[PDB]
């Protein structure tokens, strides 16, 4: 067990950087980073912040967080993994999110940037205004809105115009409306 | 400085909307008989508009053979929205004008595909990855495909 | 970021009159009976010839659309300059038919020649000061010079 | 756009101008055919052009109109445009940006 | 191989191959000849790359027996050799 009252910040132009097996009782701000970072068996207790210029690739894995957040014109590249919180998620930059097995997920905005769902037990809800550009797409994969218990179904909206491709992303039924160019990614020869 | 005018609207008088302009005349004689042909020179020349034209409901059908000192004739009714006549000598004519063919463009503009009937252009979405062409029965159907120019 | 150059020309584009020339076939065939469509993959391509042939006078009419993965389908018929008919209670005797005109166009970008069918561009070779033009007999058979506006 | 609808008496043709300009003649452009009927008495026959439509494009103050593929020039933005075709036409304008 | 986020080029000439839970493949070819011990198997995972939007290619000409699950792939004709199964269910929707 180890307990840390403060915030801990990734300098401008850092790389190499490495933590593990920390709870970090306050924000963690990630902003003018170079990438080759790697987060392991770390908690927070509030929400990661990333802005201004980052390139390169990030990983966070087992990392619980309250919250996450992305904006600036940095064109990195996030990637979570694990997890055992409802955490939310926010994106508005050029930057590239991924995220994957995970066993739930809180509220997701999609403004801007290029995000990539996969292998979700549960979302919370969706929604995506984006505009068309060449960093810009919303991809999801294997994942349901529909939480088991009390079995009902998360809302879903895009009224933006960035296209999109779903495979396997189990929604309401029901009539609905999207917006935006879709791409028939799956294959019916094989049902 | 930044800017957004010399894209698509850049500083070109519009797009590429030129047609040969209706310029003077060079030569106009009209002769029966059999297949006649005149020549010109590119000296100081550019472009010729052809008006080659049928009279008299005569058995020869208009048409329209160009080439150079090197090059072949080109064929132009080979790449014209034709119409034939359904000819019978049935007592109850049933002579439709039946579109003999039909020729239309599909090219590529960034994130967007515009197919153009003669002038009118006609604008189909946004990408996805496919195409489709659909036309009735008992026709035959070609597709080609090639630079922008 | 940076964007190559080539890839901008596949948004800007004009000044000279262009088109497509047709370079490569992907696919051809003859059908009776339904209708009968197809699909052609956006990957790595600019554009696209299509042209619905009908061969004989037989019962249906040549015609076409055009649409994307998903999007709603254009009629190009729907814009054109049409020749109609109609019949009375004739009792199918020889007719006349045949196209009445020819007129068209010719253009020269440096290196070669070329004119505008429609809108696809055809080839001209290199120039070379001879011009020709060539039409059977009974046809009137204007020519005038051309620029390019 | 002027469609003439059935087998109307009047063919279809368009002329165009501008304010106080001249008219300018469309059909005279045209890659048309035509099907004369036979010298057989009573084997009547109605066929020819039923279709006509026209581009008109502003380049500066100037009003320019394109037939197959010639520009004629109605003349400068005098600011109205004029129009004549034959009856028995369903008259028809829309709004056409350049591309 | 399982849980990734990528990899690259996949080749099958023998044995038994399980693409488990892949994000993008770039291309997969297969080559192994029908027995006891070569079979090829593919769950959830794609031969499409969000960016720069492009399908991976395939190809498959051996005649060892495979089944796929949500194989996304191009929607276009194709042809494959050997003794497909069918394993997906087809009662949703």
């Amino acid at each position: 067990f180890v307990y840390v009252d403060g915030n801990v910040t990734i300098g401008a132009a850092v790389s190499g950087v490495t933590v593990s097996g920390l709870f970090i009782d306050g924000n963690l701000t990630i902003a003018g980073a170079n990438g080759t970072v790697e987060f392991i068996n770390t908690t927070v207790s509030t929400s990661i912040i990333g802005t201004g210029n980052n390139t390169g690739w990030f990983l966070f894995d087992e990392v619980n967080a309250d919250s996450v957040s992305i904006t600036g014109a940095g064109t990195g590249e996030f990637i979570f993994r694990g997890g055992i919180e409802q955490t939310d998620f926010s994106l508005n930059a050029p930057s590239k999110l991924l995220v994957e097995n995970r066993s739930r997920v809180g509220v997701v905005n999609h403004l801007n940037g290029l995000m990539i769902l996969k292998d979700i037990g549960v979302i919370v809800s969706l929604t995506s205004t984006a505009e068309d550009n060449a960093f810009t797409f919303l991809a999801v994969i294997s994942s349901s809105l529909f939480d088991p218990d009390p079995r009902t179904y998360g809302a879903l909206t895009k009224t933006g115009s960035c296209s999109y491709a779903f495979q396997d992303f189990a929604r309401s039924n029901m009539a609905e409306t999207v917006t935006g160019a879709k791409w028939l990614v799956s294959n019916g020869r094989d049902i | 400085a930044l800017v957004s005018l010399s894209t698509l609207r850049g500083a070109l008088g519009g797009g590429s909307i030129s047609g040969i302009i209706p310029q003077e005349v060079l030569f106009d004689q009209w002769r029966a008989g059999g297949n006649w042909e005149v020549s010109q020179s590119t000296q100081n020349r550019t472009g010729f508009i052809v008006r080659s034209l049928k009279e008299g409901i005569g058995i020869t059908v208009s048409d329209l053979f160009v080439a150079t000192g090197n090059g072949g004739y080109q064929s132009i009714s080979q790449w014209e929205a034709t119409t034939f006549l359904y000819e019978t000598d049935a007592e109850g004519t049933s002579i439709d004008g039946g579109r003999q063919q039909a020729i239309a463009i599909v090219f590529k503009r960034g994130t967007q595909w515009y197919t153009k009937s003669g002038d009118v252009i006609l604008p189909l979405g946004s990408d996805d990855g496919v195409i489709r062409f659909r036309t009735p029965g008992y026709q035959r159907l070609t597709i080609w495909s090639g630079a922008q120019l």
